[PDB]
């Protein structure tokens, strides 16, 4: 992994992510939603647990991305946690969670889930 | 029109 | 939020996290499971949603553990996604996902799901 | 299980289920959201997996309701799953999707998730 | 919706549901997991919220699945929670919760999420 | 205003 | 070998 | 005796 999971993942909807996984388990980079303008490029931050494998597994990994850059406050964050699979079709299957701040009322209907598959191409 | 959805 | 969130907090199961938030959105800490050894700390990175708020609004924010240290390797990673809330009984309610890594037959079960409450009392 | 989970729940929010466990697996009832009148009761329908247990595990269940009755139609429809654990303190320990009829555009954000506990009390 | 709900779905897993949409919100029907015997055939039984829509949106619904029938008792009961959209590629696109009755120590890890999506095809 | 919540 | 899987 | 659980 690691080397593998450093580059640039693009999902079904037209998002992109450009991480770099160190050594040490850390995950850094930028995640942008749409358009190709400064105004969608958020900062993410996650982990992923490298491991020896003998038998063809996912490296389990995550990251967050809260949204609020200098052109937006969406008041909200989503992680994704999922794995990354190489190869030549490599990707990167996930399940994500989005909390917006609500007011305690409304807290039972903060969080969204959905799921996204990320590939190279 | 959240910043995780298209386009935005 | 920052300042409040910064500290200790402590789940319903045993479980305490020490988290730093910093000007510019970031969490960074440790998590530690149980026992009170060294051999239960892992590395925690995060973000949150820093907003003027005016009606009493929740605080987003997520954060990323993947389960590996010098004396376990877990192959998973857990996100927390939820908001922080101040004041009296400051709590951080979340609902999290832990995905383990797994080979491809076995993906369809590879994430479980779950909440957690935490407070610092 | 099924004589145990036959009867009146309520969760922490003042909601009420009123359920009948059938002999070969099927619930049956009305969830009812709240001011105590018709216009809040919907009809539930789920199924619940009765098992021979020598160590005390909960009975695995689920149930969905559609937000719809002659008072309102919300276009949406929940399932709870989760377990029911007897004794003292019975209770129902579930997660919940709540997911709302989108256009193709608005699906990723169709779906609500949370968590609800009910007793008996 | 309804009859167009009525008929056999897929999933990308083999797997095949047979529904029947009753006039007043009732879903009933049969999943069947593999190999094509009838140890593999489970009750189903769900809600469909019917609405008037003059947008193009999906119609809201939930079924369950306890995974007991006479030739397997899997401790455990499965939830789909999504939306039908009709068309040339109608399709029920889902997220499901399995959740397996385990003791209260284990209750943490008890709840297995994921996505689906069936066609007619 | 969700039936799902309180009130209503 | 959980029935919601491939096969059984 | 996942690292998420007690003990461990």
């Amino acid at each position: 992994a690691e080397a593998g999971i450093t580059g640039t993942w693009y999902n079904q909807l037209g998002s992109t992510f450009i991480v770099t996984a160190g050594a040490d388990g850390a995950l850094t980079g930028t995640y942008e939603s749409a358009v190709g303008n400064a105004e969608s490029r958020y900062v993410l931050t996650g982990r992923y647990d490298s491991a020896p494998a003998t038998d063809g597994s996912g490296t389990a990994l995550g990251w967050t991305v809260a949204w609020k850059n200098n052109y937006r406050n969406a008041h909200s964050a989503t992680t994704w946690s999922g794995q990354y699979v190489g190869g030549a079709e490599a990707r990167i299957n996930t399940q994500w969670l989005l909390t917006s701040g609500t007011t305690e009322a409304n807290a039972w209907k903060s969080t969204l889930v959905g799921h996204d598959t990320f590939t190279k191409v | 029109c959240h910043p995780q959805g298209p386009p935005c």
